[PDB]
RNA sequence: CUGCUGAUAAGGUCUUCAAAA
RNA sequence: CAAACGUGCUACAAUGGCCAAUACAAACAGUCGCCAGCUUGUAAAAGUGAGCAAAUCUGUAAAGUUGGUCUCAGUUCGGAUUGAGGGCUGCAAUUCGUCCUCAUGAAGUCGGAAUCACUAGUAAUCGCGAAUCAGCUAUGUCGCGGUGAAUACGUUCUCG
RNA sequence: GGUACACGAAAAACCUUACCUAGACUUGACAUCCUUGGCAAAAUUAUGGAAACAUAAUGGAGGUUAACCGAGUGACAGGU
């Protein structure tokens, strides 16, 4: 005799935790350097 | 409306979805290589005219 | 006004019954360009054959498909309204083409089980001029034999 | 006498094949003018690149051209080499089309 | 019908590129390949007195490197090496001061037979209201006294001001425009005419080319002296 | 005296190691029994058609190496490389096998898709009204 | 379809709306633009304004319609009958 | 070797020029 | 969205459906990526985590072979539609993403007048890769390989 | 029509986007020419906010203004 409530509200909770936890962690990459295409290593 | 869509999309979004790859040389926004960051036409146009290195016609 | 007569590939002969009609049949119940899988069917119904009529499935084949082999062709020509067929004869190689071929058409319709069971039965009731393949043959003959009188002119 | 590398892998990569040939002819003609051996100047299968692109600028996407780019790649391998060769390497100025991917 | 390119045909076979670098990622491929285009599309537009027949841009990790081949290099000179400064300033704001340029001027010899100069004198004189007909002629007729084999002209667009617009073209003398063998150079140009815009396409051929190779050669700039500084 | 042959077919290399022996030919593949590499779709009769015509009582041992290709590439690949190992003995065979060309590259290789087309040389369906 | 540790959606704007309004007695209509917003348990009992495109359309909330979009009860297009061609 | 087989709204560009090189 | 047409995919099935074991490619692509192995999960995937700037590491080949089962039925065919629970991308998936699982199980049993493509590794058929791309019922486009046919007597007719 | 209809579009949830509704701007989101100073633009944190944008903050790379950051300024920019 829910009627829906209980575990869509404990969903809720999850999404309010996460919308009050929510950082600004902003960036855009992954791994980094090994940027170069080498030489005579001084011509 | 075509400079102030070119310059928008120099410009930075707020979002990171938000941002779309356009010509360099025109600024179409459709079909566009990402490998050379230019059009269809003009890539075309800039290997007809010898401006892209390496790029010659394919036979196979 | 093409003036050029086509090139005939080669037809192998059979690797086990060393007679070119079984490839031939083989590749007229080819679909899908599965050779092992028309070549497991060709060879079931062979064993089949062997269970059921106790004698050699060439000779068997052979007599099914000598049978069924036909002799007249009707060529339609249209001039003013309808067509009016010409009979004439066919070249060997067309004549095994066309019994092959309406072997296998009405070997895939048959009501039996098995494709298999199928094929190998229709080859049984063809040895002994009742069949489909039959009818057909029939068919055509008395249509030849009917418009035998404009055999004369072709084109 | 010392060596100071040993096993210097050097490959060559460029979209063009004859300046590739030249390159690696220049390289291995002063690697034998001073005293290395050299494992030999190999072939690597080439990086073959297809851009198809429609002709027209606005309709008959079926009338489409192609263009290819190619990145050949060859190999060398030298196994001593010292100060007496690599001095006289530092003088070989590859032309830009060749690139150079030494490993040490 | 449609033809291709004839120039687009002979790249990689018989004809080297104009932009000579190997970048480093797809982000900076498509940089490399617009300044180029800037610098090019700088050079011809402007400062265009001095016939500049090509420039070929050769560029390394960090170094810039232009070839300029001109007919007229005393205009690029300027007064005492003063408009070589501007240029020079331009090509920099336009690269970056972060890299290292080495311009280089080429007096190009033998110059009337080349393509992007004929055409470009051909614009000039259709923006300049000279009579069509006598303009074609009297470059048709300079350009084969100048020793060469046939060349083609099409000029095509509202011509001489009508409102129905026609094209107008002129060969004189062989050119085999499907055989590979043979150096034909195409340019194409703009006469901006006050009526709109008027097109201009030059092929002229300039032999066969016997020895096989990715040229490697100077094409018609050897005939004189090619030598010109302002490079280190 | 051993023989090798290199044949090739639809992009599909074989290398045939003829071996004179007197204990039965004992045909081998990639270090398979063939009726176990092969579908034994009855395709070693292929392989076998110009070393039945001839010989095989001569117990040739065979040692194959097959790299690429499906099947029946790889069967007429150790076919050609059979055919070529025979013109290394007694190359009396050659006037035979010629006869009936089994001797020669079929040449016959997948052809490039077309664009416009949805295949080597299929065409898309055609409306006019 | 959306994640669990995720969990729900609300643009927070219409969180603090919605809280506010709920602390305050004499509640009137919220106008809101916000259609991808999940209807949250304190939503319940308010009356919101969505913006269907061209105006705001009145949705009360209930008990019920907890765990929905919020634009979800309003619509975009309208379609109510065709016309003969001929 | 003679089956059958009918119709298609109105007005319209397009040669500027040889004086001459 | 009452309807109509074009181009494709899936089928109407025992040359087959499902399950298990298993053999043989080419080309291409990859450091906000390819992702091996392991643990968790019915599964999409998650976590850990090597290897690879690449003829080195990664991107499971499928049809095919054998074995088991179904036994010609609107079915163990066919998957549409529909309800529920989850996964991933993304500020955000309701209008309007796709994937997995569970459940339901439309039409359709070879398609009328009339039409299309194709002359050998071609048609047919089975998979793999890439481009644009954060993600995408692309079944589309451009490529690669595996199996692999039938027919051409002739120009009387038909279109050009 | 053949020569359009898995075509432009080799990727429409936001952006793309050129359409509608609504909230905001005016030498303008972008550029040159001129009289003129550079002792900024970003980015992010607060409040109002559907977000545009406003009021306050760290006042910023640098190189003395090179590029750009401005004031004044009318020619004008801009138009898928
Ligand atoms: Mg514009
Ligand atoms: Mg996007
Ligand atoms: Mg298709
Ligand atoms: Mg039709
Ligand atoms: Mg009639
Ligand atoms: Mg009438
Ligand atoms: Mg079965
Ligand atoms: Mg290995
Ligand atoms: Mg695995
Ligand atoms: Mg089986
Ligand atoms: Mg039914
Ligand atoms: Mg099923
Ligand atoms: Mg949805
Ligand atoms: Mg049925
Ligand atoms: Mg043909
Ligand atoms: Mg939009
Ligand atoms: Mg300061
Ligand atoms: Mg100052
Ligand atoms: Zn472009």
């Amino acid at each position: 005799v829910h009627g829906r409530a209980e575990k869509l509200s404990g969903k809720f909770n999850a999404g309010k935790a996460f919308l009050e936890n929510k950082t600004p962690k902003k960036a855009k990459g992954k791994t980094e350097e090994y940027t170069k295409h080498r030489s005579l290593n001084e011509l | 409306a075509k400079k102030s869509l070119k310059v928008k999309q120099t410009r930075i979004p707020k979002f990171a979805v938000r941002a779309y790859t356009r010509c360099q040389r025109c600024g179409r926004a459709r079909a566009v290589l990402s490998h050379f960051g230019v059009c269809r036409l003009c890539f075309r146009e800039l290997a007809y005219a010898g401006a892209i290195p390496g790029v010659k016609k394919a036979s196979w | 006004m093409r003036k050029n007569r086509a090139p005939k590939r080669t037809v192998l002969p059979d690797p086990v019954f060393n007679n070119t009609l079984v490839t031939r049949i083989i590749n007229v119940i080819m679909e899908d360009g599965k050779k092992g899988l028309a070549q497991r069917i060709l060879y079931g119904a062979f064993d089949l054959i062997e269970q059921r009529t106790k004698e050699k499935p060439l000779t068997v084949f052979e007599r099914a498909v000598g049978n069924v082999m036909p002799r007249l062709e009707l060529r339609v020509r249209r001039i003013a309204g309808s067509n009016y067929q010409v009979p004439t004869e066919v070249p060997q190689d067309r004549k095994i083409a066309l019994a092959l071929r309406w072997i296998a058409m009405f070997a895939r319709k048959r009501h039996e089980k098995t494709m298999l069971e199928k094929i190998a039965n229709e080859i049984i009731d063809a040895s002994n001029n009742t069949g489909a393949a039959i009818k057909k043959k029939d068919d055509t003959h008395k249509m030849a034999e009917a418009n035998k009188a404009f055999a004369h002119m072709r084109w | 006498n010392a060596v100071k590398y040993p096993e210097l892998k050097i490959k060559l990569e460029s979209y063009d094949s004859t300046l590739l040939d030249l390159t690696t002819k220049k390289i291995v003609e002063v690697v034998k003018g001073v005293d290395v051996k050299i494992k030999g100047p190999l072939p690597l299968p080439t990086k073959k690149e297809v851009i198809t692109i429609i002709r027209s600028p606005h309709v008959d996407k079926a009338s489409r051209e192609q263009f290819e780019k190619n990145r050949h790649k060859r190999l060398m391998i030298l196994v001593d080499v010292n100060q007496g060769a690599i001095d006289s390497l530092k003088r070989i100025k590859i032309p830009v089309g060749v690139t150079l991917r030494f490993s040490k | 019908g449609q033809k291709v390119n004839s120039n687009g045909l002979r790249f990689g076979i018989n004809k080297n590129w104009i932009s000579r670098w190997t970048a480093n990622s797809h982000a900076q491929t498509a940089k490399w390949l617009i300044e180029d285009e800037k610098i090019r599309n700088l050079f011809f537009v402007n400062y265009r007195n001095a016939q500049v027949s090509n420039v070929e841009i050769e560029r390394t990790q960090a170094t810039v490197d232009v070839f300029v081949y001109a007919a007229q290099p005393a205009f690029l000179i300027g007064s005492e090496n003063k408009n070589i400064q501007k240029i020079t300033k331009q090509i920099k704001q336009i690269i970056g001061r972060t890299t290292n340029l080495d311009l280089t001027i080429n007096e190009i010899g033998s110059p009337m037979l080349s393509a992007r100069i004929i055409a470009r004198d051909l614009a000039n004189a259709i923006e300049a209201r000279v009579p069509l007909r006598t303009a074609m002629r009297q470059s048709l007729i300079k350009v084969l006294k100048a020793g060469a084999n046939g060349i083609k002209v099409l000029v095509s667009g509202r011509l001489n001001g009508a409102e129905i617009a026609r094209d107008k073209m002129y060969i004189e003398g062989n050119m085999p425009l499907s055989t590979l063998r043979a150096d034909i150079d195409y340019a194409l140009e703009k006469a901006q005419t006050t009526y709109g815009v008027i097109g201009v396409k030059v092929w002229i051929n300039r032999g066969m080319i016997y020895t096989k190779g990715l040229n490697r050669t100077p094409a018609h700039i050897l005939h004189p002296q090619k030598k010109q500084p302002n490079r280190q | 005296q051993s023989y090798y042959g290199l044949g090739r077919r639809k992009s599909s290399s074989a290398k045939v190691y003829l071996t004179p022996t007197q204990d039965k030919g004992k045909i081998t593949v990639n270090r398979r029994d063939p009726s176990e590499y092969f579908p034994n779709k009855l395709v070693i009769q292929d392989m076998e058609q110009p070393l039945d015509l001839t010989d095989l009582k001569k117990n040739f041992d065979i040692n194959v190496v097959v790299k690429g290709g499906g099947f029946t590439g790889q069967a007429g690949a150790i076919r050609l490389g059979i055919v070529r190992a025979l013109l290394q003995f007694n190359p009396e065979l050659k006037k035979i096998l010629k006869s009936k060309k089994l001797t020669t590259r079929d040449k016959r290789v997948k052809e490039r898709k077309k664009f416009g087309l949805y295949g080597a040389r299929r065409a898309p369906q055609f409306t006019k009204r | 379809s959306r994640s669990a540790k995720k969990g729900a959606f609300v643009d927070a704007h219409l969180l603090k709306k919605v809280i506010d309004m709920n602390k305050q007695e004499k509640k009137r209509p919220i106008k809101t633009w916000s259609r991808r917003s999940t209807i949250f348990p304190e939503f319940v009992g308010n009356t919101f304004a969505v913006h269907n495109g061209k105006t705001f359309i009145n949705v009360y909330v209930t008990d019920d319609m907890v765990g929905h979009k919020l634009g979800e009860f309003s619509p975009t297009r309208n379609f109510k009958q065709h016309t003969a061609n001929r």
